[PDB]
């Protein structure tokens, strides 16, 4: 019966539901895992690159990106959704800081892109199904380091911890059990980089994850071979 | 620009081109076929044994008397008693593949004790009869809570004045936890048989399982009870993670694996699999392992039989 | 036909006479031909002229014989006939109309011919299973070839397959001479201008021709024939029955 | 089912709508064309020749797209109207923009993009027409194209389209001298490959036409040869015929 | 257009046996029993003598072949094929002349219309108007007609009147004049029972023309 | 009672001829003189069961015995639909007979005299093997990695079953070869009939099917008992989707009757003993899940089309005995991409010789070759892919 | 019912039409790209084409600007529609800014060209897989690699078409920086991964070759056929 109330993004099912948006939804769960955290030192993002052969140099793979020097964004999903709603974001970031000579909040921003998301099939955009991908903004701001999870469906929540991706449902369990509010940026790297080991297919070594962090000070950044193995020396 | 070959052609094609001893050699080798198929001809019948019991067994004293007279008799089961119009009961036989007839029987005690409607034996010439013939989630906390809790303490609801049912479909591993449910009523996947079955269930939660002889059998079944039904209202469907985890973990504690094995991981990278899928997944890995010729399966192995079992760049 | 029958006598003759010579090769000796062509062009005579001239033990399977109303028949024929086959070996199993029994097989639901499916399963084994067929040769016929199942079409099962094309105008004159050799022909008579006349026409389509001939002959209760005559009847055979909109003839420039 | 629509994959990654009008292009009348270092030709059968029909029109499949280039047409009569009107405007287009003729590889790269336009875009069905085009320019002599339905192009030293293109090809690739083929040798050529291939008794004069593009003093010269032209032509393939017959005999 | 009749017309002028047989008859449900029969009625025909197979309504079996991805077409199809090959097959046959009649032979199979088999392709047109004319002299024969009937006309007024719709216009003339209580018809009635025949089916939506 | 193997006699490993296969054949022939000496020699120098034979029935004739009773009476089919209510004489062994045994019932009074536990169906005894085709696994070229799991499936359980011991995982009993048509499934087979000790049985899902009410299940019941009496047994059945397609609500009797053998069979898939099953398949889709469930059919085995180091082998395996010619070069044959099976292999190098023998030429050569793939093969468009 | 359509999604989230776009690139003409310290070198098989047909108006290999060069694997008017609006995009590109195109921006392009084709309902997917192979305007052999979804990625060398998966796995094996230490080993090398699928290394083989700061090169036949003989000797030398 199913075969009906999903041929169109635009078609309400008995249930009252979308079934296209749920389906998209589903499509998420096909990319690497990503796990972005909140302390009260910053915000941490550590993805599992999945790098599908070697000889692929691994500046490649964006599953963490910058936008603006406040704020990292980590993405699971389809790599052209990716790419279009980032563009999104840094366009309205720096369209915001041009008009109030300020730098757009976390929230703001993450608004932003879910208002780009939120038009499915309306016919004055040109997209016409959901953006099947999960985005991760963790910046900083005034209202100090916050992280926020936009879904395809153009929903957008803060999480103090959140992880989206193929090993989400396995690594939002341990992110419940491991969080307690009050840590250090190097105590959530190292959480972040155990639940990554922990759903991981590869051993985790050096390459094959990627660690961004963003405090209240220095800008975004992302670590380089140095500090990933010096980490992963003591994780 | 073709041609047809010549006898001579031919001939010399055959001598020309042969190493000196093709016809010694083909020559032998047919002696070898020739040789084979009369050693197979003169093999020589070993006598099949007939089954008789050892010597000093045989009496030929009861064998000659029961020759003479046991009156063998043929199988049929009665069909109805017509009322047995109380006297001269007048049964009905349905002597198989062979004919349906009408019967007095006699030489037995009482018209109705005799037989109703199971198997007897009809003599030969007068079809008299003689003699009457012998013969986990939810998926599983719903069915808790409509089965254990009235199985040890159902008075409850007549206490609270609601009428305790039976009668459960376990439309949908439905065998193995209808099985640990109940940790009994086997049953396979007509009308006699289920006759049976009333019988031995009338003298003590009925596991059917796949659910006119067929007919007269839910006639019969429906107009005795008024039971857990297994066709393929509690629902069974494949498990989430958890439990997925859960069935690895129960069924690869009998193998010899390596210390420590992400079944999370398994899990997820096993979705929409059924209980039979993960047992040959399992299976698979052990094969793996002996393959590789290691005693201690690893999770590499593992990992292979997943891919081999159950089953790029634009995802990531 | 000289192509198709040189070919035809190698696949059967050959290794039935001389097996010797594929010993020497070190080749497996062919096991099927499978002619196929469309209608009129010899598949069914070469067959006969086969079964004429071959002291092989000659079988013979046309249509659906083998389609039995009980169950489980069909299988059991097939393999009482490659049993006889096997006994009075050397054997020439010809077999007309395969498309009859075997062609691209079904998803068996309600509406498929699971007997004739499994029926030519058991033809597929006993062409080619354990324990190989020695001496049976087998010849079958088909109209279509592109709906026959690819098992059938396997090389092994078929070890030739022999396309039979509509004559050449060079064929068509050597038909006219074979058909038109027992007819009281008259000189001044170009059987040759007549097989021009004669495009594309299949063997068939020239026996008719010279059947017509001989009945416009026999029309004026005669002996004779003539360029009249052929041509007339030519013209009667061939009797194309096209489309005369010239809008739908001419959609297409 | 994969075919119904222009724009859609199959499974196994084929447009079936454009395979459809590939096939399809052998219903029309069969066209050929030859390069030769002297000129290039093209011959055409007229597939019906009703004697209802007036011959108002001195051409029927070759069409002038411009003083240097010619070509032929050969699949559905609508859409090869419009994309000789087409071809026509757009060697024009190049003509104004640049003053000098446009490369008929150029021609070929547009008409080819219009046509893969045609089976991308949206609610059109491919233009179901192939084309053979043949040219002269400053940058490689004379050249003879390809065009399918699907947009896609090659450059030709002989070839055929159309009804029995198998055997007209299969005869070419035969017969055809790679380097060393004259204008005259390349004209009974074609009529000896259109004899073979129309298998319509014999090859009359009025049920076909052939067009011929050479150089001569700097200038460009397409020329429809006259029914007289074609005659004799003709004649003289069917003596050559007859003296290989006697000679076998 | 009188191929039925023509049949019949054999059966009383042929001296070898006849065997009519109906199109849909060679079909059967069981699997197999089609092809039976059509082996059964050639053999027969073969055996006994001289004899004339007329399958009527050839239609109902022989179609095209075409894929026919199920079962009872496939039984159909197997139909045809023994058809064809006890028409023209390994074994000969001699002296088992066939007729077969079809409204409609451009769906027959191209395999059964290939001379050897069917080598005549008889067409039953429909009445010209000299055939007009000759079929209505036979059909006013036996018949009492009036000395004012002007059959030149109905005969020359160009229509589409097969020999089955002449019959009737001569059946129902005759039957008017008997309820007008006349054994002799006259051109009233004729013209009547002509009208009723032509049936000019009316009320076509005009903007088709 | 233990397998029943095949015969077979050694193999000659010179596959030229040369003297070493010639004393290797003649030592063969002078063993098989030997045993047809010896056995003409022994043959040539070689009351109470009487009256036993007496009070037996003259024709006696074979039944099946059904629920048996007392001591001295049971029920007995008489192999024709009908049964008995018949009585024992003491001469049977007793202790022994068993329902669905094959017991002897004197003619007249039907009464049980003898058990004959030989008693075989005609059609299960001739499909059971006893030669052995000559295709040891040398002769397969490719497929490496099938040869291996088949191995693990039906061999490694027979000559070291105690690795599976060691980690409690039982063997699978079931595998099914499933790929195009002719791919090496049924070589496959005949290489582990030829190499295996265990009793192997051909069968082919047309055959179980007789017509005869419940024949066809009573033929499954055979060839499984058999199958069972006999230990081990390998069981081929070859191009099952004659008996195994979906299975669907019948509209007709002979459809009921094909599920109900079909379900048969399934109930006999249930009767682990050590008895492996081989399944061979073209189109497996149309084969019920049923069968293909994972605990009836353990394996499935695809046998793709070969590559281009497959087909390289498969030349050499086939082109072993033929007299190449030092001109042929066997890579361009191969790497043409084209689908090309062994079966198709095989094709081309039997048209090639037969090419050089019209030629007239025993040795093959490149030309030939070419000509024998162009006239072997019977059956996208140019330029749309580059 | 899940497919047939670009805009509609499937229960594992699957867009199958674009999967479909991506099989049909899978049927084409393997083509090799790899990179060296200062040469980036192109190879692609030819298949072979009638005696009677020319060569010139056939091509893989495609100069998108003086520094960056392209190879194909897909549908052949899809190329050129997807090369002809590259090359007007590399100008424009230069006029907008005085700077000469990057290969990561132009292969970002033709990514961003195809994702808007695979967008919408109306549109068919380029059903093609290119490799851009260049030199930065600072001198660095960079080569991308993009799909018909609107994905591009950055290799060091990699293979499309037919024989993707085995000379991917054949560059994988013997990719060594040894192995392109020079700008004459890493042309050794791509003859070597690419006659695992072409027949004859000289009629089947077309090699481009990009030296930095100088114009792209197509090796003649000639060349090709020497280069081809130093790998058999090497080859029977090591034997
Ligand atoms: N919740 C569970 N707990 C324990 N074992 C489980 C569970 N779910 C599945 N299994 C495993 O599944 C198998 C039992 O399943 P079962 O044989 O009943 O099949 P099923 O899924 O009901 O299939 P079907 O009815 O279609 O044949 C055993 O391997 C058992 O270990
Ligand atoms: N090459 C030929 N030489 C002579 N007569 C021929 C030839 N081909 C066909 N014929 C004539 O055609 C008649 C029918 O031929 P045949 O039945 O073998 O044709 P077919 O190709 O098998 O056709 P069908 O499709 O009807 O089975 C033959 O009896 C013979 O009269
Ligand atoms: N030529 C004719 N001469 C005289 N009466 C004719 C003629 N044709 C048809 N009829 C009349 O029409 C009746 C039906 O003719 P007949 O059954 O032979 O036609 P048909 O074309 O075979 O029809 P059908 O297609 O319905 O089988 C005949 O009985 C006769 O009454
Ligand atoms: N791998 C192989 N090695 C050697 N010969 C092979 C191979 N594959 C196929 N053949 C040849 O093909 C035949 C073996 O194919 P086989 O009968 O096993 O195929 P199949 O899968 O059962 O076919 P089908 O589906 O058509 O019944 C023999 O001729 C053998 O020579």
């Amino acid at each position: 019966t199913r075969s009906e109330y999903d041929r169109g993004v635009n078609t309400f099912s008995p249930e009252g539901r979308l079934f296209q948006v749920e389906y998209a939804i589903e499509a998420i769960k096909l990319g690497s895992t990503a796990i972005g955290i909140q302390t009260s030192e910053g915000v941490c993002l550590a993805v599992e690159k999945r790098i599908t052969s070697p000889l692929m140099e691994p500046s490649s793979i964006e599953k963490i990106v910058e936008i603006d020097a406040h704020i990292g964004c980590a993405m699971s999903g389809l790599i052209a959704d990716a790419k279009t709603l980032i563009d999104k974001a840094r366009v309205e970031t720096q369209n915001h800081w041009f008009t109030y000579n300020e730098t757009m909040t976390v929230e703001s921003v993450t608004q932003a892109v879910s208002n780009l998301a939120l038009q499915f099939g309306e016919e004055d955009a040109a997209m016409s199904r959901p953006f099947g991908v999960a985005l991760l903004f963790g910046g900083v701001d005034e209202k100090g380091p916050q992280l926020f999870h936009m879904d395809p469906s153009g929903t957008f929540v803060q999480c103090d911890a959140r992880a989206i991706g193929s090993a989400s449902e396995g690594a939002q369990s341990s992110l419940q059990e491991v969080y307690h509010k009050s840590m250090t940026l190097k105590e959530a790297i190292k959480s972040s980089l155990i639940i990554l080991k922990q759903v991981m297919e590869e051993k985790l070594n050096a390459t094959n994850i990627e660690l961004a962090t963003v405090q209240p000070g220095q800008n975004f950044h992302m670590f380089t071979k140095e500090e990933l193995e010096e980490v992963i020396k003591d994780i | 620009p073709i041609r047809a070959l010549d006898e001579g052609d031919i001939a010399l094609l055959k001598t020309y081109g042969q190493s000196t001893y093709s016809r010694q050699i083909k020559q032998v080798e047919d002696d070898i076929q020739q040789l084979l198929k009369k050693i197979n001809e003169l093999t020589g019948i070993k006598e099949s044994d007939t089954g008789l019991a050892p010597p000093a067994l045989w009496d030929l004293a009861a064998d000659k008397q029961t020759l003479q007279s046991e009156q063998p008799l043929q199988v049929a089961r009665c069909t109805k008693i017509i009322n047995a119009d109380s006297e001269d009961p007048k049964y009905i036989i349905n002597v198989k593949q062979f004919a349906k007839f009408v019967v007095d029987l006699s030489d037995q005690v009482a018209p109705t004790d005799i037989e109703e409607g199971m198997r007897v034996g009809v003599d030969r010439n007068k079809y008299q009869i003689h003699i009457p013939l012998p013969p986990c989630k939810e998926q599983i906390e719903k069915l808790r809570e409509v089965v254990e809790t009235p199985l040890l303490h159902p008075e409850r609801f007549v206490n609270l004045g609601i009428e305790p049912p039976k009668g459960v479909l376990l439309f949908g591993g439905k065998t193995l936890c209808a099985r640990a449910v109940a940790n009994f009523i086997r049953v396979i996947g007509g009308a006699r048989m289920v006759r049976e079955l009333f019988e031995m269930a009338r003298t003590k939660l009925i596991f059917f399982d796949e659910i006119n002889e067929v007919q007269r059998t839910m006639l019969e079944l429906i107009n005795q009870l008024d039971v857990l039904m297994a066709t393929n209202k509690i629902e069974f469907s494949l498990p989430d993670l958890e439990g997925r985890t859960h069935i690895f973990k129960i069924h690869a504690r009998s193998m010899s694996v390596e210390r420590d094995i992400r079944f999370e991981l398994l899990a997820r990278l096993c979705p929409n699999s059924t209980g039979a899928e993960i047992r040959s997944v399992c299976t698979e890995a052990g094969m793996f392992a002996i393959r590789a010729r290691r005693k201690i399966a690893t999770e590499k192995d593992f990992l292979e039989a997943v891919n081999k079992v159950i089953k790029y760049m634009t995802y990531n | 036909l000289d192509k198709q029958i040189k070919e035809i006598k190698e696949v059967i003759e050959l290794p039935v006479k001389h097996p010797e010579l594929f010993e020497a090769l070190g080749i497996a000796q062919p096991k099927g031909v499978l002619l196929y062509g469309p209608p009129g062009t010899g598949k069914t005579l070469l067959a006969r002229a086969v079964a004429h001239h071959t002291d092989c033990t000659f079988i013979r399977v046309s249509g659906s014989e083998l389609v039995q109303k009980f169950i489980g028949e069909g299988a059991r024929m097939v393999r009482e006939l490659f049993v006889m086959a096997r006994e009075h070996a050397p054997s020439i199993i010809f077999m007309d109309e395969i498309d009859s029994i075997g062609s691209s097989r079904l998803e068996g639901g309600s509406g498929g011919d699971s007997e004739v499916q499994r029926t030519m399963l058991e033809l597929l084994n006993q062409l080619d299973g354990f324990e190989a067929t020695k001496n049976i040769k087998v010849i079958m016929a088909t109209n279509r070839i592109d709906i026959l199942d690819s098992a059938l079409l396997r090389p092994g099962r078929i070890d030739r397959k022999i396309e039979f094309p509509p004559p050449n105008e060079e064929a068509r004159l050597d038909i006219l001479k074979i058909h038109s050799r027992k007819m009281n022909l008259t000189r001044g008579i170009n059987l040759r201008k007549i097989a021009e006349l004669m495009p594309g026409a299949s063997g068939a389509e020239v026996k008719g021709v010279c059947t017509e001939a001989g009945m416009y002959a026999l029309r004026e209760r005669r002996v004779h024939v003539t360029q009249e005559d052929f041509e007339m009847a030519v013209a009667k055979v061939m009797q194309k029955d096209s489309e005369k909109n010239m809008s739908i003839k001419k959609l297409w420039k | 089912r994969y075919d119904s629509r222009t724009t859609i994959f199959s499974p196994e990654g084929r447009l079936y709508q454009v395979e459809y009008a590939m096939e399809a292009i052998g219903h029309a009348g069969t066209c050929l064309g030859i390069l030769a270092n002297d000129g290039v030709l093209l011959a055409a059968e007229r597939r019906n020749i009703h004697k209802l029909l007036d011959e108002v029109f001195f051409s029927e499949k070759i069409y002038k797209l411009n003083e240097d280039m010619a070509c032929s047409v050969a699949g559905i009569t609508s859409d090869a109207n419009v994309l000789t009107n087409e071809l026509r405007l757009i060697a024009q287009r190049y003509l104004l923009q640049y003053q000098e003729p446009i490369p008929c590889e150029q021609l070929v790269t547009a008409l080819c993009d219009i046509k893969q336009a045609y089976t991308q875009f949206g609610g059109k069905r491919p233009f179901g027409v192939s084309l053979l085009y043949i040219g002269w320019d400053k940058h490689y002599g004379f050249q003879l194209y390809q065009s399918d339905p699907s947009g896609n192009y090659g450059g030709w030293k002989a070839t055929c389209i159309g009804n029995n293109s198998a055997a007209a090809v299969s005869m070419l690739k035969q017969d055809y001298k790679e380097g060393e083929m004259t204008l005259k040798s390349a004209l009974a050529l074609a009529i000896k490959v259109l004899n073979k291939t129309m298998d319509v008794s014999k090859l009359s004069a009025e049920k076909v036409e052939i067009a011929t593009l050479t150089r001569e003093n700097g200038k460009t010269v397409i020329r429809v040869l006259k029914q007289k032209e074609v005659e004799q032509l003709i004649k003289k393939h069917e003596e050559e015929e007859a003296k290989a017959e006697r000679e076998k005999k | 257009c009188g191929k039925t009749m023509l049949a019949k017309a054999v059966a009383h002028h042929t001296t070898a046996a006849f065997i009519r047989v109906v199109g849909s008859e060679f079909v059967q449900k069981y699997l197999g029993e089609g092809p039976r029969m059509v082996r059964d009625v050639f053999r027969l025909a073969k055996e006994n003598a001289p004899a004339i197979i007329f399958i009527d309504e050839i239609d109902a079996i022989a179609t095209k072949r075409f894929d026919a991805q199920t079962g009872a077409d496939r039984e159909v199809q197997r139909i045809l094929l023994e058809l064809l090959n006890q028409m023209d097959g390994f074994d000969q046959n001699v002296n088992v002349k066939v007729i077969m009649a079809t409204n409609r032979a451009d769906t027959l199979d191209p395999a059964l219309l290939r001379p050897g088999r069917l080598d005549r392709k008889i067409e039953f047109p429909l009445p010209d108007r000299r055939q007009k004319r000759l079929i209505f002299s036979t059909i006013t024969s036996k018949m009492n007609l009036s000395e004012e009937v002007d059959l030149e006309d109905y005969v020359a007024r160009p229509d589409k009147i097969s020999g089955a719709d002449i019959n009737s216009i001569c059946q129902e003339s005759g039957m008017l004049a008997v309820r007008e209580n006349r054994y002799i018809v006259l051109a009233k009635d004729f013209e009547k029972a002509y009208k009723t025949v032509i049936k000019k089916d009316e009320q076509e939506h005009e903007f088709y023309k | 009672k233990g397998p029943d193997a095949a015969s077979k006699l050694p193999l000659v490993t010179p596959h030229t001829q040369c003297r070493l296969k010639l004393l290797k054949l003649e030592r063969i022939k002078d063993y098989l003189l030997m045993e047809e000496e010896f056995i003409r020699n022994q043959e040539q120098m070689k009351e109470e069961r009487s009256k036993v034979d007496d009070l037996r029935g003259t024709p006696m004739s074979v039944g099946t015995l059904e629920e048996i009773i007392d001591d001295n009476h049971a029920i007995v089919s008489t192999s024709v639909g009908s049964e008995h209510y018949v009585s024992i004489l003491s001469f049977v062994d007793k202790d022994l007979l068993e329902p669905g045994c094959s017991v002897l019932l004197n003619h007249k009074v039907h009464a049980v005299i003898g058990v004959l536990m030989d008693d075989t169906d005609p059609l299960v005894t001739v499909m059971k093997v006893e030669k052995a085709p000559q295709e040891t696994y040398a002769d397969i070229g490719g497929l490496d990695n099938q040869i291996q799991e088949i191995k693990e499936s039906v061999e490694l359980p027979l000559t070291h079953p105690e690795y599976y011991e060691e980690m409690g995982i039982k063997p699978p009993k079931g595998v099914i070869l499933y790929g195009p048509p002719g791919t090496g499934k049924t070589l496959l087979a005949k290489a582990v009939a030829n190499q295996t000790s265990a009793t192997f049985l051909r069968v082919v899902g047309s055959e179980l099917i007789q017509k005869y009410l419940g024949d066809g299940p009573k033929l499954v019941r055979e060839l499984f008992r058999v199958a069972e009496e006999h230990a081990p047994s390998i069981v081929f059945i070859d191009e099952i989707d004659a008996i195994g397609t979906k299975r669907y609500d019948s509209n007709s009797g002979g459809e009921r009757e094909i599920q109900r053998t079909m379900l048969e069979l399934l109930n006999q898939l249930d009767g682990f003993d050590d008895v492996k099953v081989i399944m061979a398949t073209n189109r497996i889709e149309t084969l019920d899940p049923a069968l293909i469930r994972p605990g009836r059919i353990d394996r499935k085995i695809e046998f793709p089309l070969p590559d281009e180091k497959t087909k390289k082998r498969i030349f050499q395996i086939h082109t072993s005995r033929m007299t190449l010619a030092d001109d042929v070069t066997l890579d361009d044959l191969i790497m043409a991409k084209d689908d090309l099976s062994g079966a198709d292999i095989k094709a081309i190098c039997t048209e090639a010789g037969l090419m050089a023998l019209r030629e007239r030429r025993m040795k093959v050569t490149n030309e030939d070759f070419k000509k024998s793939k162009e006239n072997v093969l019977y059956k996208t468009p140019e330029g749309l892919y580059l | 019912s899940y497919d047939r359509a670009i805009t509609v999604f499937s229960p594992d989230g699957h867009l199958f039409q674009v999967e479909y776009a991506q099989e049909a690139v899978k049927k084409g003409s393997t083509a090799v790209g790899v990179r060296g310290r200062d040469i980036v070198v192109l190879g692609v098989e030819k298949k072979s084409v009638a005696k009677l047909q020319d060569e010139r108006t056939v091509r893989k290999i495609c100069a998108l600007d003086d520094n960056v060069c392209m190879a194909f694997a897909g549908l052949t008017a899809d190329a050129r529609i997807v090369i002809n609006r590259a090359r007007v995009e590399c100008q424009s590109h230069r006029l907008t800014v005085e700077d000469p195109v990057t290969v990561e921006y132009i292969t970002r392009y033709i990514a961003s060209l195809k994702q808007r084709y695979t967008q919408s309902n109306g549109r068919r997917p380029f059903g093609i897989s290119a490799l851009i192979v260049g030199f930065d305007f600072d001198g660095t052999p960079r080569l991308y690699q993009t799909d018909p979804s609107g994905t591009y990625h950055a290799w060091k060398a990699n293979a499309i078409g037919r024989g993707a998966k085995s000379v991917r796995e054949f560059l994988e094996k013997n990719y060594t920086d040894e192995a392109i230490e020079t700008d004459d080993l890493t042309i050794k090398l791509v003859i070597k991964a690419l006659l695992e699928v072409v027949q004859s290394g000289g009629k089947n083989i077309e090699l481009a070759v990009m030296r930095r700061d100088q114009s792209l090169k197509i090796l003649n036949p000639e060349e090709i056929e020497k280069y081809v003989a130093e790998i058999e000797k090497e080859k029977e030398e090591n034997e």
